[PDB]
């Protein structure tokens, strides 16, 4: 809860152009992996 | 319509001694054919620069040195920063170090944040990122590692980040610093601290990426080998 | 200003002025009015007639004319400035046109203030300017600081003088990195010879012995000379090993202490010096 | 029901199936739900939803076959590329 909330609100993916480094896709999970769970 | 120019530098003094309030109109009228550097240098002696601030805000377009330095000093005294960000972003004809000395000890989180910011305008990490360790565990020190684009800067950062047990937001320390990390040391220091929860999704993206890599490369090699036949 | 048809009426009067030898703040005033808030902001001989005249004033007026003029010849007037005493101004020129290489060559040659240039070069990032920097670090003998001015450049050139300053002060740990990466830029022999010399100086035996086992292409027995000339034993032991110079190694094994393998080196030497010195 | 997914030969049909299969905690025969549906699964989501339910026992052998397969893949491809590069010389 407060842990997942902490890491979530602290940083999270957004529509930027710096994703060209390695084209991250863990955003899709970590956004709502254990949040709401 | 006057021929010479010294009468400007006398008439500014004239008004300032007599009708200083009606000086801004002359300043706006007379800015074109005027060395504003001498104007600010003379005003620093008498020290009525806080009066003429909005005028210099207009003159800033010329991007003069003393103009920038003085108006930034006045933003410092006024304790305003939103305009300071626009000044430094839109204009760069000034030294960053002198401003940094004042901003990094301005009693205020935001000014010190700017003191950390403009260091990278000189391409000087290892002090900015380190400066904001002192106060900002709120993700800001973590973000400069990504734009730094330099390995063995996040590694030190993450190791320090585990020197204190604030593992909660370790998972973010790799999200933005993803490309600047090698899974070897990541897995090592993660198994060290007996942490895999909110550490695995790094390895998840990795075991997606390299799977796609090996599959794609097998496909390309099969294609090339099949085309070797013909 | 009323004229506004051609530069002939202008050329006549300004040539009369230029010939009249009018003192300072007489000719540049005409230029200061006609360049600003009017049409003739051009460069048709408006360059030195103002800028040199302000250099005949020797004032900060040059800076304002710079910041408030465009389409004007930068390189020639910069060289004229530095030919004179005004150098901050030409520095501001190359800063304005963003010509980093032309700037530090002028800063250092005029004043030599590395403290002002190193930060300017930190802001910029170019191997040319870093090479200028290392070249300057040599001038003060900043051998430790002449290196990072080559790390960001990876310019192996002038390494001979790097070596001339290296022996001047024992710093056999960072030259290691300089030469280790410059290896991949200049496949020379001086690099590898001085590399093994620095390695033996810092006694990095575990990889000093490994570098040699690859395509060294170096000159062993020339630094093997330096082993016993400086008397850093357990080094010529390894240099001469894969080179098989039985006769010179044993002179060092005298000082090593081993005797069993010394005679095994001598039996394959069978030289008078070898045998008698082992005895 | 588990067997028809293999012959279906259609991704995103076992994934729904396995997710439902964990909606009820019958993890016992989850290990079979990937044996026959092996090729129709990507280790990304597999590892994800397995770490979710804190299950690795009777889940690892999937990853074992995978860390056999792709090891052989990278080794074989390195061999073929070394062969081709060596033949580039002649």
């Amino acid at each position: 809860g407060t842990e997942w909330e902490k890491v979530a609100q602290l940083c999270d993916f957004n529509p930027k152009s710096s994703k060209q480094c390695k084209d991250v896709s863990r955003l899709r999970s970590v956004l709502m992996s254990l949040k709401q769970t | 319509k006057v021929a010479n120019v010294e009468l400007y530098y006398r008439a500014i003094q004239f008004y300032l001694e007599f009708k200083p309030l009606l000086l801004n109109d002359l300043l706006m009228v007379l800015s074109p054919r005027l060395d504003h550097t001498r104007a600010v240098n003379y005003f620093s002696k008498v020290k009525q620069l806080p009066l003429v601030k909005p005028y210099l805000r207009s003159v800033q377009n010329h991007n003069n040195k003393s103009v920038n330095e003085s108006l930034n000093n006045l933003f410092i005294t006024e304790e305003d920063y939103q305009a300071l960000r626009t000044s430094i972003d839109a204009y760069d004809n000034f030294d960053n170090i002198s401003l940094a000395q004042r901003l990094e000890k301005h009693e205020l989180i935001e000014f010190r944040r700017i003191a950390a910011y403009l260091f990278k305008g000189n391409n000087r990490w290892k002090q900015s990122v380190e400066l904001c360790k002192k106060d900002s565990l709120y993700k800001d020190a973590m973000q400069y590692a990504s734009e730094s684009k330099d390995t063995e800067l996040a590694e030190e950062l993450l190791q320090w980040f585990l020197q204190e047990e604030k593992r909660e937001c370790f998972g973010a320390c790799l999200f933005t610093c993803y490309d600047l990390l090698r899974p070897d040391v990541v897995l090592e220091t993660a198994w060290r601290h007996n942490i895999m929860d909110f550490a695995m999704p790094y390895f998840i993206q990795v075991m997606k990426e390299y799977l796609t890599k090996v599959d794609k490369l097998d496909a390309s090699e099969s294609l090339r080998k099949e085309e070797e036949q013909a | 200003l009323s004229e506004t048809q051609d530069p002939e009426e202008v050329s006549v009067t300004v040539k009369a002025f230029m010939t009249a030898d009018l003192p300072n703040e007489l000719i540049e005033l005409l230029e200061k009015i006609v360049l600003d808030n009017s049409v003739f902001s051009e460069h048709r001989n408006l360059q030195n007639l103002l800028i040199l005249t302000a250099i005949k004033a020797d004032r900060t007026r040059v800076m304002e004319y710079i910041n408030r003029l465009d389409n004007y010849d930068a390189p020639d007037i910069a060289n004229i400035a530095i030919s004179n005493e005004l150098f901050e101004e030409a520095f501001a020129i190359f800063r304005k046109f963003d010509v980093n290489t032309s700037a530090v060559q002028v800063l250092i040659e005029h004043i030599g203030n590395l403290d002002r240039a190193y930060e300017f070069a930190e802001r910029c990032n170019e191997p040319a300017v870093w090479s200028q920097l290392a070249k300057a670090q040599l001038q003060k003998g900043m051998v430790k600081e002449a290196i990072d001015s080559y790390i960001k450049a990876d310019d192996p050139s002038s390494y001979m003088e790097v070596v001339q300053a290296a022996n001047t002060s024992g710093n056999w740990e960072e030259l290691v990195k300089y030469l280790q990466m410059a290896r991949k830029k200049a496949r020379e022999s001086y690099v590898e010879t001085e590399l093994i010399f620095a390695l033996a100086k810092t006694n990095r035996l575990a990889e000093l012995e490994e570098f040699i086992n690859g395509p060294n292409n170096a000159h062993i027995q020339q630094v093997g000379d330096r082993c016993y000339d400086e008397k850093m034993y357990d080094a010529a032991k390894l240099l001469y090993n894969n080179v098989s110079n039985f006769g010179r190694l044993a002179s060092t094994l005298v000082h090593l202490g081993e005797y069993q393998a010394a005679v095994d080196g001598a039996r394959k030497a069978n030289s008078t010096r070898t045998w008698k010195e082992v005895c």
